[PDB]
Parts: C-alpha cells; structure tokens; sequence
C-alpha cells in the first residue's frame, strides 16, 4: 500500500480486495454533528483538499534494492 | 470492487468540550462490498482526526479518479493528551496567516496543542483594554494582536481540534509592555544584560528585565493584565511562566534589597516562593477549572521556591531524563520539552552582536571541538536537533510507572530569536511531525524495536503534503532519497537503530 | 534647500561586455544647491552599482513624498571582482523564480557571480539537445530547466549585471543524467556508498558514481555536453568541477582496474592526471578566452594530479588560510569558498537515514562537546556560519603581497540537501550580504580596524530592505535590538572585535 | 543620517545642509547607454523600487546607549 498516514495509526489493517474507487463525491452522513456543525466544516475542508490535492504519494516504503557488490578479483 | 459514496460518522456524545484530556480516539472502517467509509468517535475531536487519517489514504488512481488502494481497518488514539509546539511571538511578530499555517500542519499531524508565547522582555504585541498602554512597546502598530485577532486564531485552532495555551512569561522574561503601566513594577530594565562582565549579569539574554516581585502594584496589574486575557483564551489551562529568575536583576530594586535588608536571613529562595504564594493564588483565583503550567525552574532551578504546589504542570527543558526523573518523583504532571532533542530554534549560533567569539581565523585545537570547529557557534543548546533525534526521545526511560504516568506528553518549542514569517514554517516543518507521532503512537513498531527507519518515508512524504497543503516545510533530503527508498540510508541494515 | 530633479549618469565605455574583470567602479555625487544627481562610471556595469546604491538613500519624508537626507559624495567599487554565491539544483531543484529572488538579493548586494551547480549525482535537471535523455533522471517532468529557462536566468542576471557561471561538476558527483547516455561511462553508480563499511566506502555521500576516466568514449559525451551548455552560457567562466573524487569507486570500472594492472607502479595521482590530461584540453578548447575554475581537489586533495595548470582558477573550500596560501603559493588565482567561514548549508545536521548515532538518551561526556550534545549534530562542516563569522574572515592573513593577488574574489555555497524553493533565499539572505560587503569594500574602516560592530545595524537594516523588495531573508536578531542599538551587543566595549 | 546602504561605499561623506527633496520623479538623463539600454532599463526597476517603498530606515546608527550602573 502507497499511503504512509502520520501518525502512524496505533492500529491499521489492510486488505487484499483490489482498489475502491470514490464515486464522483463522498457524501457526508450524520446526525450526531455539534451544534455548531463542526464535524460538518472539518469534512468539508478535508474533502475539497482531496479532490483540489488528487494526492500521487511522493515517497513510499520498499524493501532496500540490491546494489552491487564490491568485486574482489 | 464495490465504489465508496459515503462517510458516515457517530459521536458518541456531541457535547464534550475542547479541554485537557477529551477523549480523541476515533475508528475507521473500509470494506470490500460497503459504499460507506465507517467512523466511529467518543468525541467530535476523534472524528476530526479520522479525517486528517481519511485524506491521507485517498489518493489519484492516475486516471482523473481517486481511490483508496485496500479496505483498512483503523483503530487510534493518541498515547498522550498534550502534544504541542511553542511559538514565540514576543521576540520576534508572526502573523496570523502564518499562525493559521502552522495550525494547518498542527492538524494534519494530529498536534493539539498551540502553546503561544505571547511576550518577552524584548516586546508585548497583545492589545490589553485595561491597559491600551503596553501595546506602546509592541515593535509597531502592524505588528499587534487584536482581542479579534486572538478570537479568529482560537476559533481557526477550535475548528481543528487544537488548543490554544496560552503563555505571558513571569516573573522574569518581563520589560516590555508591564513598564508602561507602571515603571516601578519592572526592575533592571535599563541595566546592562553584562554577559561581557559575567559576575554582574541580570540576563541570560540582552533586554533584560524582571518583575519586582516585591512592589506593592505588580500584583494588581499582573491580576488585571491576567484576568482580560483569561478571558479571552477558553482553554483551562494557562502557563505562567516562571523560567530563569535571575538574582543580580533585583539589585536594581530598591524594594527587593531593603526588603533583604530588614531580615538578611531572606535567601533567592525565599524571594521565589515570595512570588509563588502571591501569584499563584491570583492565577489559581480565575477559575475553578483552571489549572496552571509553568517552566520547571520555580521548583528546580538553582534559586527554586521551597514548595511549589504539585498542582501545577511543570514543563522540563533542562538535563532531558534527569530532570523528569527528580519532577515525576516529586509529585508534578510534566510537560516534556528537554532541549537536547526537542528545542527547534536550535544550531543558528548566537544572536548577541559584537560577539568576538567568531572571530577565530584558523582552529585554536583541531583535537576537540570548540566554538568555530566542531561546538555549538554560540548556540547554547547546539546542535540543530534534525527529525531523528526528535523521534528517537525515549522520554519515559529508566522511569517508574508511576514516574511514567505523570507525563501528560510534550512540546517542541520554537524560540523566536531567528525567527519570524520568513522562516516560522520551515523551522516547525517538518520536524514537528517527528514529534507528533512520538506523542502520538510512539516510535517502537510491534515488536518494541525502535522504527526510526520505518519513519523515514513516512516523513519524507508527509513533508511534500504539508507543502501540497500550504505548510511551507523545510526539505530534509535531495529527492533522490525519496524516489529510492533507503539509498540514503547510513547502514542498510535495518535494525542499525535500537 | 533644492529639490532634485535629475540623474545624469554619463558612462565612458558602453563597450564593455559582462566579463571577468570589467571596471565596477562608479562616482556618485549629490550636491546642496543642484537638482542633478550625479554619476559617472567607467562602464554601464558600474553604472546599475550607483543606482542599488542610491535606491538604498532615498526614504521617505514621512510626509507622502521622499529625500536624500544630506548630500553627498561617494566614490566605489569592489576590492575583489568575483563576488558570489553558488547554487546547487543538483540535490534539489530550484525554480525560477526562487532563481530571480536570488539575483535580486544579489543585485542590492552587489554580488556580481552566481556559481551554478547544476546538477550532481543526484539529478541532471538541465535540457541537453544533443542527449534528450538525460533529463530523465530530472525529478520530474516540471522540475527541468528548458534552453529557454536558462536563456531568462543568464537574461535576468545581465540586466542586473551579474554573471552566471555554470558548473557541470566531473569526474566525481557524476551518476544521473550521464548515464542515461551511456552507462558504461559512469562507474561504481549501482554499488552501496558504504560508510557503514568505511574500507569499502565508494562516496563521501549517498548517490555515489563517477565518470569512468579511462573508457575511451567518455571524453565524446562530456565534449559534446560541455559544448552545447558552453553555448547557452556567455561568460568566458566555466567551472568543470574536480571535488572528491574517490578512488574505490574505479574499482566498479573493469577499464580502470585493467589500466592498473596493465602497468602496476600507477596510483591515483596518475589517474587524476590522466583526466586532467585528456578533459582539460577539451575544456580549454572551446574558446580563447575561455578560463576554467575547478574544485581545488584536484591539485591538493590526497589523489591530486601530479600537474594542473596554472591556468585554471582553484576554488578553495578546506583548511581555511592554509589551502588558500598554500594554493597562491603555488601561483594559482584563487576563489575562496573556505567551509570553515562561508559554507550557509552546515548546521542543519545530518540527511543520511537510518542513523543511530542520534540515537543517545543522555550525554556521553559532559567534559566536551559530541555528537549530540554540543558537537555536530550530523553535519561534517558544524556549526552553522553566523552573519558575524562570515564577516569576520580574513582571508588575506599571512598572506604575502603576492599570494594575496592571486585571490581574486569569494563563494558562499549553499549546497542543497535540505534545501530548495522552501528555504533557499531564508539559507542565503541575508548572510551573503555580509560576504557581499566583505570582498566589495572589505570589513575594515578607515582606521584599519574591524567593523564587524558598525555592520550590525547596516545588515539588520538590509534584511528588512531585502524582505521588502521580495528577498525572503531570515530574521537575525529580535526587532528589539533593531529599534535600540547595540542593545543585543555581548561586549559593551565597542573594540571588543 | 539614518541610511546605510550595504556594502558600505569605499568612500562616501555625507553634507550637513538638510535634506533635499524628489521633485516629482527623477528623470534619468544619459547619452552613454548600451545598444540593449542595459542603464535604462535598470533605472526603471531602481526608480519603481524607490517609489513603491517610499522606504523608511528599520534599523539605524547610533551610540551603544547610557545604562545605569549596578548600584553599590
Ligand atoms: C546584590 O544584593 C544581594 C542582597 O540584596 C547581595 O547578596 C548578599 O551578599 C552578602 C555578602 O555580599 C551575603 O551576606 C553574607 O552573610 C553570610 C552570613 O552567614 C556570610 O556568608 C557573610 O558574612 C556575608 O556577609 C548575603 O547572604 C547575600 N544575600 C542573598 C539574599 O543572597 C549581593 O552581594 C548583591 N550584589 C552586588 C551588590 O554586587
Ligand atoms: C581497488 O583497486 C586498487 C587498484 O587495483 C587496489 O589497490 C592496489 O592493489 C595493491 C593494494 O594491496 C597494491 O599493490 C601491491 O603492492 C604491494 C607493495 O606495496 C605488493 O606487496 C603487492 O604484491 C601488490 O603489488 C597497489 O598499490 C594498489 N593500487 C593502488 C592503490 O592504486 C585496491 O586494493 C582495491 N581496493 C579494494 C578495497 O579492493
Ligand atoms: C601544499 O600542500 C601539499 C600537501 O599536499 C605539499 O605537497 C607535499 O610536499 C612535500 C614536499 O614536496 C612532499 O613530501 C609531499 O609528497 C607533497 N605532496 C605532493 C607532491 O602531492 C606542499 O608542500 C604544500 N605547499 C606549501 C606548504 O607551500
Ligand atoms: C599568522 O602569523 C602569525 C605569526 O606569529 C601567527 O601569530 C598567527 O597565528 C598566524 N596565523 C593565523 C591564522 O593566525
Ligand atoms: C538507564 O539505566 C541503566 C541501569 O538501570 C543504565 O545502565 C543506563 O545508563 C541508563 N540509561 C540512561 C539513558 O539513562
Ligand atoms: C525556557 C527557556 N527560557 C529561555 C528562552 O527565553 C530562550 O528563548 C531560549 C533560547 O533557546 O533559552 C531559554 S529556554
Ligand atoms: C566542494 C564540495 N563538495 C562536497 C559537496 O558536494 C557537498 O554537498 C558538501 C556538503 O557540505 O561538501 C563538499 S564541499
Ligand atoms: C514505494 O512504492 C511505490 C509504488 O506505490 C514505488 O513507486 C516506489 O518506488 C516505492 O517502491
Ligand atoms: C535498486 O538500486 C540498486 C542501486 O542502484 C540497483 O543496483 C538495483 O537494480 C535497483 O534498481
Ligand atoms: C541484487 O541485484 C543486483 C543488481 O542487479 C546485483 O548486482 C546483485 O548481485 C544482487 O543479485
Ligand atoms: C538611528 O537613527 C534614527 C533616526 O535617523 C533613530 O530614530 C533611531 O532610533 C536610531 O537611533
Ligand atoms: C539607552 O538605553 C538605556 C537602557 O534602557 C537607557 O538607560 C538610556 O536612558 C537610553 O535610553
Ligand atoms: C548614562 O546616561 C544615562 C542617561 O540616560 C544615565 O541614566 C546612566 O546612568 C548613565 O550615566
Ligand atoms: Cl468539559
Ligand atoms: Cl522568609
Ligand atoms: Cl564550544
Ligand atoms: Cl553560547
Ligand atoms: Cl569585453
Ligand atoms: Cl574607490
Ligand atoms: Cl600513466
Ligand atoms: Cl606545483
Ligand atoms: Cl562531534
Ligand atoms: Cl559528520
Ligand atoms: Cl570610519
């Protein structure tokens, strides 16, 4: 998996599924928000972030490569 | 696969208020067939954290689309309440843009805490009603913070789930502003800082100037300069201060010295908790829920107060494990801070001008390490501390559990001598992320070892979101590094760090 | 008192082409009862010089309009005539604009050299025609300087009377971009840099590889790149580079471990020489009035070559006064660049990862300064060079009058490891201004005593010139000591310095 | 005077009669430019600078000041 969240979640499990495509617009569903719609602001700047972002990760982790070895004749 | 439409998010109960210790964990839920990314909170302030998680996870599927790569599950919360950074504002003025901008990378690594150094002896840039007056020593009529200027900054840090903590340095740190109100309250202010002449010094650093801790008026006005902003800041938690009292600066009150006079069995000490039992109950008297922090010091410095109430939070930035240790013994809450890992403004030399100390033109000893080859080059706490020894801080080693349980987590401070706009981001960014999963999930993987290495990509990357976002962070390596994982690594053996 | 009208600036040479050398020097002169502001200069170059000068001498009168504050009288012009800076865009790219920021902050400070390292190890991001595909170890698509990027830089700087020289740095700090044409032309790039295994060390720094010296076919691809970028770039300069080249690299090549064997008394030395033998030539060659600039490595290092001609400018960057007077000594002109003063990139620790020696939860030894605790912090040239230190160097001490003729001038390099776009003008400003004044008009007053003192609010003052005319520099001190001065001195006693 | 414009010249005196005002704008006049009016131009961005800033002095010269002495 490319994303490499920080903090690193305490606990983070992925599948093997394939990917999941977001369908046009994520849509947000609650009706446990404060009254002053906080949860409701955050996630509006969190998805027009997203979507202005279009995030490609810059660095991901691998396995170290294999650099060749120093010849003795 | 399935296509996600939706997030859905519970909160447990919608009321529990931005305060010291609120409950912050959250879940995040992905599955194969569901359409929903699934949250759960205790709190609105977890589900703001699964947002920052969410927008990491969704990226470009490299067709115009976006995708999240796998189902996850997530499980988090954070290790401890306070994790924090300290901006100085009194020596040098930052803006609110740039306020906003670090509040911005606070929230996309999961920060809660912006503990603001408002003053120093150097300026005061906060408007105060009761006293229009202070403002006069602010370093121009643009570089003020307005009671609406302070409004938007907490509401701005409110609608990121961080906490603003604020910070009006006393007893020393104190000149400018206090002495429009009245001169008297201030002593040594037009003395020489003496650092060329070390047995006479009356500061650590120029400007000096301390509160006459004695004066009758100091009380008033520190009671009434206190309670405005009190006011205004809706945390419970304030800071005080109480750093680097220093003794010589009293000498140029006549207060202080007559009053060491009358019984010449009084002690430095003394005259601390002179101050401590005065201030305190003025602070202490705001609020039932206010708590207080101050800077270590008053309980621990060379000339401390006999008994400091071990109800206030004690912030360490001397000695790292040491310090904590006698702290954490003793009863106090603490704030870590230790500056061998976690000071920011570190490794710029010094700031003091005519300084003779540069002008060495070849190595006065190659063998050690000395002020221009191999020191500190007037940087006191040099070196610059980079983002490993950062996230390397163990700061619960060689502790007791119950020594351990009285850290409430820690905070990177910013000193501001070198500091303003132009560099306010680079110099948090992105090393402040270092420490944010330190006090976050820690730097142990599953197994206990040390991940240091793991973390690498992780904040190379993070660092070219915070730029993506408006974070103007600081590079940490050429790019090279990043586009090949660990070929920039020292030892390519992987459990080189332990 | 009389108002001014009028700045005449006659010229006596609008011949004059932006080369090494050119006459800087400039009168300018404002007198109480004419409404002309007078300059002469010797050539159009001297000429932008009064002008800076004179932008810094009209203020406001506090009143909506503006004023010189007296008259005055000023006669100038530099103490030494190669005054810069060097960019790396090797680790790093820098943009165009973070690029012009630069030549800006240069302009007002009168630098005249930008020395730019344009590609390293790391990344060749510079458009080369006659190789297309070096570009493609550029970072990215949009971090590539096009033939036109370059045409608006050596543009943008010759109206501002500054000269660009280029720095394609060989045989060392050679992996990207050449071998994408080539990849038996650079050696050693696919081995581990191993300073975990320091016998088996193949570079001071990650990203190692270098131009194999012996493989014949070497020489036809740095000719034809040289060629092409001698081009594009006017200035007779051209710096080839020859920092740090190391010798277990070549052990990757099987065409040097052969020319070893084939007759065994060789060493390294030889081996230096045998580049400087074949590259050089080819360098010298481009034109007649071409002068080359190297790293001083190659005739001082360890693996120096046994003769490199008293021709090429050596750049100096260790030891301080004992590599420069050694350097002069032997007849070289020299532009010093001594890391121990004037390198802006040490003190910001270490880039390498994986590195457990910050790994220390409490001081190893109080006694003196290590590693975490007063020492280094991972960076080889600690500490960081203050605005005072790069000040005071004296560079011409103990220097004879003869060898002090041979230093034609100075380099602060910002090397670019933790820096690009984000830090590169808060890292150069406004620390390369007090170079600036110190190779322009030295550090010494009338008296022959140093200023450093009297510099204190003249470079308080320039950052907030630059930071208003768009040159992000960084803060020096806290505002306080600007509106009082000498608050902030450590010494009282002014001749402390 | 409040000015100190960096790098310090090799030789500048400054006079005692008061300040002189800019009329206007200050008006360049040469006959001795380049072909590609190299002068020209750079007064232009000199004289944009100059006007845009209306600049103040931040930091000036004066004597380190008159502090009181620790007291006996
Ligand atoms: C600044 O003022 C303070 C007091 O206001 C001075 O500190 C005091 O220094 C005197 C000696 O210089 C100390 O008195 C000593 O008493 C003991 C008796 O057991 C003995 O060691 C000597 O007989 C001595 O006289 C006094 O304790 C000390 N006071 C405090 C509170 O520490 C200080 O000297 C002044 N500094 C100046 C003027 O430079
Ligand atoms: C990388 O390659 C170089 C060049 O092949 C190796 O060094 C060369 O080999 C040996 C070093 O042991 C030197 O020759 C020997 O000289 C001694 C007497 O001095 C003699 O007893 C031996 O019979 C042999 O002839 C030779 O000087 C040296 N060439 C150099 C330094 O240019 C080097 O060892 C290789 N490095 C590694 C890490 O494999
Ligand atoms: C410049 O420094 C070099 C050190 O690399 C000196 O060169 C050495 O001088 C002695 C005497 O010839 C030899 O033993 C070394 O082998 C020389 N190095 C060579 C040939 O590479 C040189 O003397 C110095 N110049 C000075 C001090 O003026
Ligand atoms: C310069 O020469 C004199 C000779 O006595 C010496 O004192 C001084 O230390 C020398 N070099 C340097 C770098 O100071
Ligand atoms: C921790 O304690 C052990 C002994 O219990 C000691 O050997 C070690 O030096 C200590 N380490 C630190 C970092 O304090
Ligand atoms: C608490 C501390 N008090 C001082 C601060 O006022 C300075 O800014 C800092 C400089 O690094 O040094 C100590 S730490
Ligand atoms: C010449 C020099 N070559 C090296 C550079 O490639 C590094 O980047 C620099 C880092 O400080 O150190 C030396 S100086
Ligand atoms: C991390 O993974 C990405 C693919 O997600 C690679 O492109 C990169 O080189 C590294 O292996
Ligand atoms: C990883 O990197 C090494 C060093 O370049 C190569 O040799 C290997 O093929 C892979 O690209
Ligand atoms: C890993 O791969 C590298 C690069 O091809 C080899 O050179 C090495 O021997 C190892 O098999
Ligand atoms: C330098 O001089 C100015 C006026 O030119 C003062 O206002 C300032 O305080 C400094 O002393
Ligand atoms: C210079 O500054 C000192 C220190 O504040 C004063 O004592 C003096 O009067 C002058 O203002
Ligand atoms: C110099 O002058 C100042 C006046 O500002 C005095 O306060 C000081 O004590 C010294 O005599
Ligand atoms: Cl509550
Ligand atoms: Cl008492
Ligand atoms: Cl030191
Ligand atoms: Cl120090
Ligand atoms: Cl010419
Ligand atoms: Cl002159
Ligand atoms: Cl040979
Ligand atoms: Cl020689
Ligand atoms: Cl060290
Ligand atoms: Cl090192
Ligand atoms: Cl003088």
């Amino acid at each position: 998996v490319g994303v490499n969240p920080l903090p690193a979640p305490r606990e983070i499990s992925w599948g093997s599924s394939g990917p999941k495509s977001i369908a046009g617009e994520l849509q947000l569903r609650t009706d446990s928000d404060s009254a002053d719609g906080i949860v409701a602001d955050a996630w509006n700047r969190a998805w027009e972030t997203i979507v202005a972002l279009r995030w490609v990760p810059a660095a991901t982790e691998a396995p170290i490569s294999s650099f060749e070895p120093f010849p003795t004749p | 696969s399935n296509s996600l439409q939706y997030v859905n998010v519970q909160v447990k109960d919608i009321e529990a208020d931005l305060q010291h210790g609120v409950d912050e964990s959250y879940t995040l839920d992905v599955e194969e067939d569901s359409d929903t990314i699934t949250i759960n909170a205790e709190t609105v302030w977890g589900a703001l954290h699964a947002f920052t998680t969410l927008q990491q996870l969704v990226i470009s599927d490299g067709h115009g689309g976006l995708i999240i790569e796998e189902p996850v599950n997530i499980k988090d919360s954070p290790l401890y309440p306070y994790r924090g950074i300290m901006l100085d504002t009194g020596r040098n003025f930052v803006s609110l843009p740039k306020i906003f901008e670090q509040l911005e990378g606070m929230s996309l690594s999961k920060l809660n805490v912006l503990h603001w150094h408002i003053d120093d002896a150097q300026s005061w840039p906060i408007w105060v009603d009761v006293y229009p007056e202070m403002v006069k020593d602010a370093y121009s009529p643009h570089e003020i913070y307005s009671r609406n200027d302070v409004r938007n900054i907490v509401n701005y840090a409110r609608a990121r789930g961080i906490r603003v903590i604020p910070e009006i340095d006393m007893p020393s740190h104190s000149s400018s502003g206090w002495k429009q109100v009245d001169p008297e309250m201030v002593t040594c202010t037009d003395s020489w800082w003496s650092n060329d002449d070390w047995p006479l010094h009356t500061a650590v650093e120029p400007n000096p100037g301390q509160l006459d801790i004695i004066y009758n008026k100091t009380y008033e006005v520190v009671g009434n300069v206190y309670k405005e902003l009190s006011d205004i800041f809706p945390d419970h938690w304030f800071h005080v201060g109480g750093d680097e009292i220093q003794p010589n600066c009293f000498n140029f009150s006549t207060h202080v010295t007559k009053w060491f006079a009358e019984d010449p069995s009084r002690t430095y000490h003394d005259l601390a908790q002179y101050w401590v039992d005065h201030a305190v109950p003025i602070f202490q008297n705001y609020s039932q829920e206010r708590r207080l922090v101050m800077w270590e010091d008053i309980a621990l410095s060379a000339d401390n107060a006999h008994d400091v109430p071990k109800n206030i939070v004690m912030q360490s930035w001397n000695n790292g494990l040491e310090y904590i240790s006698n702290l954490t013994a003793r009863g106090y809450d603490v704030i870590v801070s230790s500056s061998d890992f976690l000071y920011l403004d570190c490794g710029h030399g010094g700031f003091v001008t005519n300084d003779p100390r540069y002008n060495v033109m070849a190595n006065p000893d190659a063998n050690t390490p000395n002020f221009n080859y191999g020191g500190n080059g007037g940087s006191w706490c040099a070196p610059y501390k980079t983002w490993q020894r950062i996230y390397d801080y163990d700061f619960t080693l060689n502790l007791t559990e119950t020594q351990a349980k009285h850290i409430i987590g820690a905070t990177a401070p910013l000193w501001g001598e070198q500091v303003d706009d132009i560099n306010v981001s680079s110099m948090f960014w992105p090393r402040a992320a270092a420490l944010a999963e330190l006090v976050w999930s820690g730097n142990r993987d599953a197994n206990g070892n040390k991940r240091t290495t793991e973390m690498t990509q992780r904040i190379l990357n993070f660092r070219e979101y915070l730029v993506a976002n408006g974070v103007q962070a600081q590079a940490l390596v050429p790019k090279y590094c990043l586009q090949h994982p660990h070929a920039c690594d020292l030892y390519r053996n992987q459990a080189a760090i332990q």
